[PDB]
């Protein structure tokens, strides 16, 4: 069981980051600098816990001279296409040891933003906290106020709860 | 076609202060020529500001794509700071799950002649009012009526309170078929204050009869808390000059005033009710 580290940037167009390393360590810390006339949006000062990724959103630069703006590079994903107009796409991919989780490729939609959720580079060991996890699921299915799950007027919801019966687990009908 | 949501009148001979094509599901947008935004699920809100000598007359947002709601059952664009006739505005507009562009233009007019008395008034005034809808009367009493179609509030016992493409309306109080249209007056920016008054003549032709209030203002919310609009004292043959004054609770951005005179009139004017 080795040692936790931390996925090192495969890429930070236009701006730079400090300090650089073969390998990040377990509260190592980055500091995000932008070049000049790109405006950062994310955390420039970020440090990574115990479960492998990066504290706040990523860190982007840029210059708000297109019909949609930078998808932002996320840390160990690399991307490909610098074009920002409408009906381009850009597309995302992780590097070695890495799975890819989110979209492979974004078009800019017409409303402005980019079809499909921001990649993430990942691997075995991660877990994603219940905290957050019920964070985003209620984000997902509720919309904030409190919180409420509104329908079109005069219309209802399905739900579809599918459950798997694998040799995995399947203890004593579904414990829990 | 598009919705399209008007704060004020279009003019056909003047010039755009900018127009800008935005991307309602951008977050944030493109900070075009240096105004800034603010998005969110349920607000849009632009920081507009211009560097000219001109006053804002017109705004128009066309959103995309058309989702058929009527524009007149609640309020949609409003500058939340400033507004018509100055230089620049905080503009507001609350966007829908459907609407994803938008597309805005805005209008200004050189702060020399910046007067708007030459388009809220149209040709007949007589029958047609700066809502451009025509005027209906009752015969029980030979007295106008009350119109049921467009986005209005109350407050108190007969208040009554209109709001259509940015226009704030009242009517103090009603008008009669017979009355004959004397002229109006127009309340520029540097003359508004928190509290300020008006005097007219009513005296042999002058007197009297029915005034009505068009006006622009700003809002801190959604739901506005209108002025508490009041007349002081009474409007008798005796006093020649007949005076009103006005409390805002949010400052004013242009006032423009109709007078109504009859000298048949008695200088009330109220149904008989309770
Ligand atoms: C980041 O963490 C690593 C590993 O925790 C730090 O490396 C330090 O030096 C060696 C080189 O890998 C580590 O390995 C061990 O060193 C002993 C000597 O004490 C040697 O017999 C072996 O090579 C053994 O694997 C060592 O654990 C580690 N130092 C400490 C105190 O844990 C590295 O310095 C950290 N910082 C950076 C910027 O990389
Ligand atoms: C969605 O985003 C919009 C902005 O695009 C949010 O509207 C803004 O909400 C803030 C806080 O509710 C308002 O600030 C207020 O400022 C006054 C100034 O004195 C202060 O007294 C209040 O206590 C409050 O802090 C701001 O005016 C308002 N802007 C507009 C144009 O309405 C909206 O709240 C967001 N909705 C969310 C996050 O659910
Ligand atoms: C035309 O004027 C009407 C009278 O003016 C108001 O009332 C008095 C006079 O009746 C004015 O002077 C006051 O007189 C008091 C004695 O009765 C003094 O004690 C007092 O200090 C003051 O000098 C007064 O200034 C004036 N205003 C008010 C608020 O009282 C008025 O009744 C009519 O409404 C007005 N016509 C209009 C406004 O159309
Ligand atoms: C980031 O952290 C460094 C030291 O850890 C600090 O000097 C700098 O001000 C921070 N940047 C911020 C808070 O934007
Ligand atoms: C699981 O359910 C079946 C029938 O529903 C029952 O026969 C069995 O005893 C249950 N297993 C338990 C209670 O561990």
């Amino acid at each position: 069981c080795r040692a936790i580290h931390c996925p090192r940037p495969h890429d930070f167009e236009n701006g730079e980051y400090w300090p650089r390393s073969p390998y990040y360590n377990v509260s190592d810390e980055i500091s995000f600098h932008c070049y000049d006339g790109y405006t950062l949006r994310g955390s420039a000062n970020r440090t990574c816990q115990v479960n492998g990724r990066w504290s706040g959103q990523t860190a982007i630069c840029d210059n708000g001279a297109g019909y949609c703006s930078n998808p932002g590079i996320p840390i160990g994903t690399r991307k490909v296409g610098s074009q920002y107009r409408l009906e381009d796409s850009v597309t995302y991919h992780c590097s070695r040891g890495l799975t890819l989780r989110g979209s492979q490729r974004r078009t800019c939609q017409e409303g402005g933003s980019w079809s499909g959720t921001e990649p993430s580079c990942q691997d075995s060991f991660m877990y994603d906290t219940p905290q957050e996890v019920a964070e985003a699921f209620l984000s997902s299915l509720t919309e904030t106020i409190k919180r409420k799950i509104v329908l079109d007027p005069s219309g209802s919801m399905n739900i579809y709860l599918v459950l798997d019966g694998s040799d995995s687990i399947g203890a004593s009908n579904f414990t829990g | 076609d598009g919705d399209e949501y008007f704060i004020g009148k279009y003019k056909e001979k003047d010039e755009t202060l900018f127009f800008a094509s935005y991307g309602l599901k951008r977050d944030p947008c493109q900070i075009v020529l240096g105004y800034k935004c603010s998005n969110n699920q349920t607000h849009f809100v632009l920081n507009f500001k211009t560097n000219k000598k001109s006053c804002i007359s017109a705004i128009k947002l066309t959103s995309y794509p058309k989702i058929n709601q009527n524009s007149d059952l609640t309020r949609n664009l409003y500058c939340q700071t400033g507004g018509i006739g100055t230089d620049n505005c905080k503009l507001v507009f609350k966007k829908r799950k459907r609407q994803i562009a938008a597309n805005i233009e805005i209008y200004g007019i050189p702060a020399k002649k910046c007067s708007f008395k030459d388009r809220y008034i149209g040709a007949d005034p007589l029958h047609v009012d700066s809502y451009g809808l025509s005027y209906q009367f009752d015969q029980e009493h030979g007295w106008n009526l009350e119109r049921n179609n467009i986005f209005k509030d109350t407050r108190f016992s007969t208040e009554v309170f209109y709001h259509k493409n940015g226009l704030f309306n009242t009517q103090i109080t009603y008008l009669a078929e017979e009355d004959s249209f004397s002229e109006a007056r127009e309340i520029t920016a540097k003359d508004i204050k928190k509290k300020f008054s008006i005097i007219l003549p009513n005296e042999e032709y002058k007197r009297i009869s029915f005034l009505d209030v068009y006006w622009f203002q700003e809002t801190m919310r959604k739901k506005p808390k209108y002025p508490y609009i009041h007349y002081n004292g009474e409007c008798s043959n005796e006093n020649k000059t007949c005076e009103l004054v006005f409390d805002t609770d949010e400052l004013m951005t242009y006032a423009l005033v109709k007078v109504f005179t009859n000298p048949e009139s008695d200088g009330s004017r109220l149904k008989e009710e309770d």
